[PDB]
RNA sequence: CUCGCACACGCUUACAUCAGUAACUAAUAAUAUACUGAUAAUUAACAACCAAUAAACCAAAACAACACUAAAACGUUUAUUAAUUACAUUGUUAACCCAACACAGGAGUGCACCAAGGAAAGAUUAAAAGAAGUAAAAGGAACUCGGCAAACACAAACCCCGCCU
RNA sequence: ACGAGCUACCCAUGAGCAGUUUAAAAGAACCAACUCAUCUAUGUGGCAAAAUAGUGAGAAGACUUGUAGGUAGAGGUGAAAA
């Protein structure tokens, strides 16, 4: 989730949940040529892999 | 009384695309005249133009066609075709070779102690990377006996090869130079575990001119998009030892997979046929690295093409589990303007993944598979025709 | 006593704490076993001299290989000029190498 | 010889010299900062 | 006719596809790397981020064999610890930057001197004066503050002041 | 108050000097890259608020050079030109 505070990570800490995700993706079709298997998303910054 | 009319050549000192063809003509020529294959290769290689860099162990999802189309090599399902030769066969007895490999297996995993390990996760590539240098010690020395080449040859642990060529042709899409027409270079890094290098090449496999109904996969799409990364740095060609050696040709190869890739890693990305397709891309990109620097340092290349197909072995392992491949180089003449009319290409026979041990344990190797041993025994035994 | 240990008077200490005599010269064991030429591998002069040359100059493509490029491999080319006498010596198949062993002996 | 290209740009010295950090660590580079929000400025600082 | 490819530093979409330019930008026109509108893009292996303490070790880089004086960047191993758990984040375009300008100026390293990159003349007439280049009869410093400049010359010697770089 | 991103000097950390002549890597010699700018001619609101063309001096050192840090006006710095 964006635009909220997670809690620390020390050794021991329970699993992390988000239950409500503030996360929205976008699906655009590629400029240039793609494989067969390529799908291209648009994603906020606060998005990793 | 004989009229003399001019050659009808383009220009030499034109702009136009003719006398361009003229100008590459006259360096072409520049390596024709040249006589030692060191001052050959120094001209081909004295240019520093962008280039993709090719690795071997590769995390692309589908790296061995891609591979292939930059190769022109068409991958055949299982072994090469049998030599058709039943001439005197060697008798090797398994029990002295299967307790010296298990030997090697004992040492690296229960009897040699190491320092202590405090992740313990026991990372594979500090444990199979010394196995490999005694199996492949081991198997040279007791094979020497049956195999009088491998006392002669040369043993190579962890040396790069290198090579590089130019493949099809390219319209520059951004920068000053739009439009214009520049080839496609390509760059291959590689560090072999293992090599066995011999003063006489092996025979062939197939002949030349070999007819396959097979063609090459041919891509729609950008390299860029494998993900490949344009780099500039110096255009070396390399066998292991530079010219002046002369040990020029080579026998065999052992490579090992990197920790990234491992079965169990593949797994957990939800990987089920990458398993295979990592065999395949490091085969066929460091065989044919080392059969085609073999072929340039003997004075073949683009222009000369290649008279005598280059041949060598190779054996992808990861630890536990053995791949086999053989590579037969026919096609040097890979640029865009001389691929145009040549129908040779080149072959890379391949075996299906086999383990080798299983849950070895306490000093007892539990499960044991000697066709693996076998067909490595097999590779081995190679050897050059006799005069 | 690691590998990184330097010793002053390196014979002489060694020689105290291990209460050893030092003795020039190899024993006629081994001295006798070379001078022998039924113990000579073929092209002896000039296979020692191309790997000298492998050594050095040609198993790197920098034109001055380092020295820790070129000390393990003129050590390991050497073996394996040695190692290709298994052939009239089939007794050479009971070696071995291993690496980065632990030892320790108080 | 040729004066008028006294700038060379370099981002670490430009962060360094002129930065936030910078003015908030003397107590007269407090006092440019102050003079600044009091004056308006979009920008107080590099 | 020949300063070319790439990285670092810097600039910050000025790059790419399509369309428009009566006018704005280019010191002009065609036109579009440079002006306007819409759409699209740079995918990591390269690069940044990337352990601590105790102990042993007087012995240079110059092909380094061995030495010089000006005495020299460049670490391994043993011990005690170090979350161990696929896929983290970030830089990837360009004809570009600093000089009021699309300035004959300033600009570090690697590899080539080319296989790469570019166009001195918008169209005429062929006056004076001015700038740059080539050639010359006989004479060869008669010029002039001075052999300044130029030259098919590219040498020899004396003096004054500073020793010398 | 703000300025050593130009320049004077210094502390860190890096990077360059090909060929030729000599027992010489000798603040030696010939000559490039490179760094200074002697003489003359164009230029003088110029291409340029100090340049272009020809010609010159050094070019293994008291040498050039990149990145980054230090000294601030009753001062800094200076192989003194106020
Ligand atoms: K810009
Ligand atoms: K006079
Ligand atoms: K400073
Ligand atoms: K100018
Ligand atoms: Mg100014
Ligand atoms: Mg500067
Ligand atoms: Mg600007
Ligand atoms: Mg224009
Ligand atoms: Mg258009
Ligand atoms: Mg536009
Ligand atoms: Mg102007
Ligand atoms: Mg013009
Ligand atoms: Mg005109
Ligand atoms: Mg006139
Ligand atoms: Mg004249
Ligand atoms: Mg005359
Ligand atoms: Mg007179
Ligand atoms: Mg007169
Ligand atoms: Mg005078
Ligand atoms: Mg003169
Ligand atoms: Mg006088
Ligand atoms: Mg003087
Ligand atoms: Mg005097
Ligand atoms: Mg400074
Ligand atoms: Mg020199
Ligand atoms: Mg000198
Ligand atoms: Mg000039
Ligand atoms: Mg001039
Ligand atoms: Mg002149
Ligand atoms: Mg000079
Ligand atoms: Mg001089
Ligand atoms: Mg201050
Ligand atoms: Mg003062
Ligand atoms: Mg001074
Ligand atoms: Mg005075
Ligand atoms: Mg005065």
């Amino acid at each position: 989730a964006r635009n909220v505070l997670y809690p620390l990570y020390q050794l021991g800490n329970p699993q992390l949940r988000v239950f409500r995700t503030n996360f929205f993706i976008q699906l655009v079709r590629p400029g240039t040529a793609q494989p067969e298997d390529t799908v291209q998303f648009r994603i906020p910054m606060e998005m990793t892999r | 009384p004989v009229a003399r009319y001019p050659p009808i050549v383009a220009s030499l000192t034109a702009k136009s695309k003719a006398a361009r063809q003229r100008r590459v003509e006259q360096w072409q020529a520049t390596v024709h005249a040249a006589k030692s294959v060191d001052e050959k290769l120094r001209i081909l290689t004295k240019m520093q133009f962008m280039k993709y860099v090719v690795y071997p162990q590769t995390f692309a999802l589908n790296a061995d066609n891609w591979y292939q189309s930059f190769t022109k090599t068409v991958f055949l399902s299982g072994l090469p075709p049998t030599p058709a030769k039943l001439e005197p066969e060697p008798t090797l007895d398994i029990t002295a070779l299967r307790e010296a490999v298990c030997d090697c297996l004992l040492q690296e995993h229960f009897f040699l102690r190491r320092k202590k390990r405090a992740p313990v996760i026991q990372d594979r590539e500090a444990i199979a990377s010394p196995f490999l240098d005694q199996l492949v010690a081991s198997l040279t020395g007791l094979l020497s006996v049956h195999n009088p080449v491998l006392a002669a040859a040369a043993l190579d642990c962890k040396r790069p090869v290198h090579f590089f060529w130019l493949r099809g042709e390219e319209i520059i899409p951004r920068g000053h130079r739009k439009g214009r027409v520049d080839a496609l270079r390509y760059q291959i890094n590689d560090k072999p575990h293992n090599q066995i290098r011999i003063s006489r090449q092996l025979p062939e496999f197939v002949p030349l001119d070999y007819s396959i109904p097979i063609e090459v996969p041919v891509m729609s799409c950008k390299p860029d998009k494998l993900p490949l990364f344009k780099r500039q740095y110096e255009n070396t060609i390399f066998i292991g030892s530079k010219t002046a050696d002369p040990l020029c040709y080579g026998h065999t190869q052992f490579h090992l997979l990197p920790d990234k890739l491992k079965r169990e890693k593949l797994l957990k990305q939800n990987c089920a046929d990458q398993i295979e397709v990592v065999f395949r891309a490091n085969a066929i990109a460091s065989l044919f690295a080392w059969t085609g620097a073999q072929a340039m340092y003997q004075g073949f290349w683009s222009e000369a093409d290649v008279t005598r197909p280059f041949v060598s072995q190779g054996v992808i392992t990861d630890g536990k589990y053995f791949s086999f491949f053989c590579y037969q180089l026919n096609t040097l003449a890979l640029t865009a303007q001389a691929d145009q009319n040549n129908p040779r290409k080149n072959i890379c026979w391949g075996t299906q993944s086999k383990p080798l041990y299983e849950t070895i344990e306490d000093n007892n190797v539990k499960g044991f598979n000697d066709d693996v041993l076998l067909q490595l025994v097999q590779f081995l035994l190679n050897r050059p025709k006799e005069d | 006593f690691h590998q990184r240990c330097r010793l002053l008077e390196g014979v002489k200490q060694a020689l105290w704490l291990t209460k050893t005599q030092l003795i020039e010269g190899l024993p006629e064991k081994v001295l006798r076993l070379a001078d022998d030429p039924r113990n000579h591998i073929e092209n002896q002069d000039e296979r020692v001299l191309n790997a000298i040359s492998h050594a050095r100059l040609w198993h790197s493509t920098e034109d001055i290989p380092k020295r820790e490029t070129y000390c393990p491999v003129i050590v390991d080319s050497l073996i394996q000029l040695c190692k290709s006498q298994i052939l009239k010596h089939p007794s050479l198949a009971r070696r071995i190498c291993a690496q980065n062993n632990t030892l320790s002996a108080t | 010889k040729a004066r008028g290209n006294e700038y060379q740009p370099s981002n670490i010295k430009r962060k360094h010299k002129h930065g936030w950090v910078r003015r908030l660590r003397t107590p007269t580079g407090v006092q440019v900062i102050l003079r600044r929000m009091h004056k308006g400025r979009k920008s107080l600082s590099h």
